[PDB]
RNA sequence: GGGGGCCUGACUGCGAGGCCUGCAAGCCGAGCAGGGGCGAAAGCCGGGCCUAGUGAACCGGUGGUCCCGUGUGGAAGGGCC
RNA sequence: CCUGGUGUUGGCUCUUGGUCGCGGCGCGGCUGGGGGCCUAACCCUCGGAUGGGGGGACAGCGCUUGGCGGGCAGUUUGACUGGGGCG
RNA sequence: AGCGUAGGGUUAGGCGGGACCUAAGGUGAAGCCGAAAGGCGUAGCCGAAGGGCAGCCGGUUAAUAUUCCGGCCCUUCCCGC
RNA sequence: GCGUAGGGAAACCGAGUCCGAACAGGGCGCAAAGUCCGCGGCCGUGGACCCGAAACCGGGCGAGCUAGCCCUGGCCAGGGUGAAGCUGGGGUGAGACCCAGUGGAGGCCCGAACCGGUGGGGGAUGCAAACCCCUCGGAUGAGCUGGGGCUAGGAGUGAAAAGCUAACCGAGCCCGGAGAUAGCUGGUUCUCCCCGAAAUGACUUUAGGGUCAGCCUCAGG
RNA sequence: GUGGUUCGUGGAGCCAUGGGGGAAUCUGGGCGGACCACCGCCUAAGGCUAAGUACUCCGGGUGACCGAUAGCGCACCAGU
RNA sequence: GAGCCGGUAGCGGGCGUGGAUCCCUGGAUGUCCGAAUGGGGGAACCCGGCCGGCGGGAACGCCGGUCACCGCGCUUUUGCGCGGGGGGAACCUGGGGAACUGAAACAUCUCAGUACCCAGAGGAGAGGAAAGAGAAAUCGACUCCCUGAGUAGCGGCGAGCGAAAGGGGACCAGCCUAAACCGUCCGGCUUGUCCGGGCGGGGUCGUGGGGCCCUCGGACACCGAAUCCCCAGCCUAGCCGAA
RNA sequence: GCGGAUUUAGCUCAGUUGGGAGAGCGCCAGACUGAAGAUCUGGAGGUCCUGUGUUCGAUCCACAGAAUUCGCACCA
């Protein structure tokens, strides 16, 4: 576990898949894709209880960063 | 962005100047730097606390320039030095101002105040519009004399 | 089958009762009612002289309904034409 | 892989376009294009320490857009047929 | 019989392996990135007929032998002076 | 929960009802009433009459196979050919440049071990799942090699034919999806009674399948 | 932009979230399936909680269950 | 309760009613590997500090005991004292997650959220007092069995997939904390009125909690544990036992 | 068939003040040439797509049809 936020999880899942609409606005739709991928934020440098730096991403990051709910800066 | 000012915005005016500096923008560059902070109820109390403290330091000093005020604008101003038949031999300075009335008459008062063109001398009754408090002062009476 | 007279039934609601037929189709049809057209009228008219000009059911558009409308008032949406 | 908008991607100034209001110009809110050292993210940099240096709003990189895309993955490519095919 | 059962046989401060060294490579506190399992990886360590290290000739049993005999040649550690 | 009305898309009506504005038809009324169970011939889901393949997909398993690549040693008996050079001499200014001596290179020649395996011979339930015989190429080099390891199998490696990857890789092998599907192929049991088939027609990515008909059989009228 | 749900893009909600904006503290704030009025329900964005159902390595009981090619493959110097 | 030194029946020798063999339960030894953990390593081997006897040291000096991996709290001081991790047939939830095959092709779909892999809890986890369900102003934890229902319904509306409230049944069961309001303080800024964390208030079940003013009111209400023996059930042998 | 782009002389096209119907051409002719070509002159080139309407007056403004063209919308 080394690709999350610290101040909360958000990684994983992701059942994408494209098609060729054309519905309600007349006639009916269609299907295709069948893949799976990722989806997440980014991480900055901080620190806690003797050095540590942290990581976690935006959102959250905007938070605790501002504040700090287990270790500040 | 609840930017809690602390100096600039054009300069330094750290006076009730909350300005949507904007996201990390105003966030990182302004206070990471160290120049105020964010809402933080604590403060939103901080600003009002000390704006209230300032509020005591004015009306008070208002009550401090209103006590000497009336008590002062009623009684006399006697200082009989020497002289001939007009004027003194060593004029009369608002410097010799303080010194006396104070020590003697009593209550401490400045000597940068009192609106003096120069060092009178004409002895006796000659009033002096003395600037006491920024808005309210004391145009008191001054009766000198060459006690001879 | 060739002209001319006005006229459009080149109808809705239906159809007794048969042709061909494993399916679904395909095809015919007096007569009944509403409402016309043609004739004085007895009658003919539900396209063509015919037998080819073709297509399931679902997937949707649209003009009509005012049948359903997911707490009741409605509308999205749906059923029926 | 290329690509528009969006994000932790902060300042300072030079500018032309639209628009509605009061061919026009004056103004006005609106909002669009863009040019600049800087720079506090970011990254990189190092070169002897944590400071300096270089790039810098980049970009890495996240999210949606769109595009190319046999590199690869998965299916398909009828019947008749006096042999299968071509016909 | 290199087949069966029974008994017995191969000993080393100095020969070889370790009690020393590292390249590949593998590990790997710190550090760095993964959805989890994991990936990499500094220093240090693992890693060999590569480096390094102190002996030889004869005798002697049913088998061993630079080890057992004996004659000759040495090395490292320790205590004393 | 099936029967106790059903008719309709529905509202809803109701032994009547939907189409409709018409007494013309569709569904039904008319009770004939089931229902539970048992035992059976069958039909659907099931691996489901029984074994049969080539393949796809998951997780492991291996370079003591072989192709490579890194590290580190070992190895090529004899002989032959005779370039750079350096020594000396040679007509010109020095030289080019010539010749003679020395000299010893080259994936160089002739050939052992060693590496190979065309060209013929044997062998074909062999000595052997590639070997024996005669013969041949390479023979200081993109040389042969031991020891240590690295990569990996939809992926590796490959002086590259789809080759080699533990003796048949056109995508390894073991366990798992799983007893995959399999109009095709076989295979499909004790007696006896009764009657007695089709090999046509219609539509099919259907033609060596199968739907519906046509021809069989048993139960009642 | 995906999920789960009976919902396979749909008139399609609730709850859960990948990115971006970023409200309210009781006349607050979701909900009763687009939405809107009115009614009716509920009060989140922290936590603990035996019992009622599942599974046989183990021990027992019982068999219209078998009998050494059947039963677990293996009834006894077998996962050898 | 009177025979035994295990399956070995064989040789050679021996313990035993001043309760042997063996049946129980609680013991002390438990060599080396294995999470291994002192260090290294091709497991079952080879290497290091502290104490240790002192030991043959015949007139000459060693094994034994030990000890110590690393991630977890945190009495922080120089960190001393607790938990884990490895298993485990089957079953459990999360994390991730597929083709065959059906659709008589096959791209949607199916097999399925199945098979497998991963992590991890337990003896059971799962889940669990409702921003729930639905609409008779009706219901209320979660779970599980029957039923609802192969219905309402999803869909190249094709193969298939296919809910739930309500009724019957097993069980019952309820509680907490931030939740700055109050006061307590402890530490900061720097003295006020800021954030801070330990103590209580309250620490919400179905709307309340505080803070103020008057009525209050002045003993049976135990939970998931906590506790005592109780029948502690079992734990193997308990023993009589008609003719 | 969903949307945008336009419509005048034989051809290609201007045409915005609602009042003049215009340009170029290329085409025809004249001049010139031995002729034709090249140059200079000149001329023609009328359903302003149709109809109706608005207006004192319509190429121009309003109301359907159209045609050309480009993109798009394709499960009957």
């Amino acid at each position: 576990m080394q690709k999350d936020l610290h101040p909360k999880a958000v990684p994983c899942k992701i059942i994408y898949q494209g098609q060729v609409v054309m519905e309600t606005m007349s006639t009916r739709p269609e299907i295709h894709v069948d893949v799976w991928s990722g989806v997440h934020p980014f991480w900055t440098g901080e620190e806690r209880f003797l050095d540590t730096e942290g990581r976690v991403d935006k959102f959250n990051k905007r938070f605790g960063d501002s504040y700090r709910r287990g270790s500040k800066k | 962005m609840k930017v809690i000012f602390l100096k600039d915005v054009k300069g330094k005016g750290k006076k009730g100047e909350i300005k949507n500096v904007a996201d990390g923008y105003a966030n990182n560059f302004l206070f990471k730097q160290g120049l105020a902070i964010e809402a933080t109820p604590a403060n939103l109390k901080a600003l009002e606390a000390q704006k209230q403290k300032e509020q005591r330091q004015a009306a008070e000093e208002l009550a401090n320039a209103k006590k000497l005020k009336e008590q002062l604008e009623k009684l006399t101003v006697t200082i009989p030095a020497k002289a001939g038949e007009g004027r003194l031999f060593g004029s009369i300075t608002s410097k010799q101002i303080a010194e006396s009335l104070q020590a003697q008459h009593g209550l401490k008062l400045d000597k940068r105040k009192i609106e003096l063109a120069d060092a009178i001398r004409a002895l006796g009754y000659t009033n002096v519009p003395v600037k006491l408090h920024p808005e309210v002062t004391a145009t008191l009476k001054v009766h000198v004399t060459e006690q001879k």
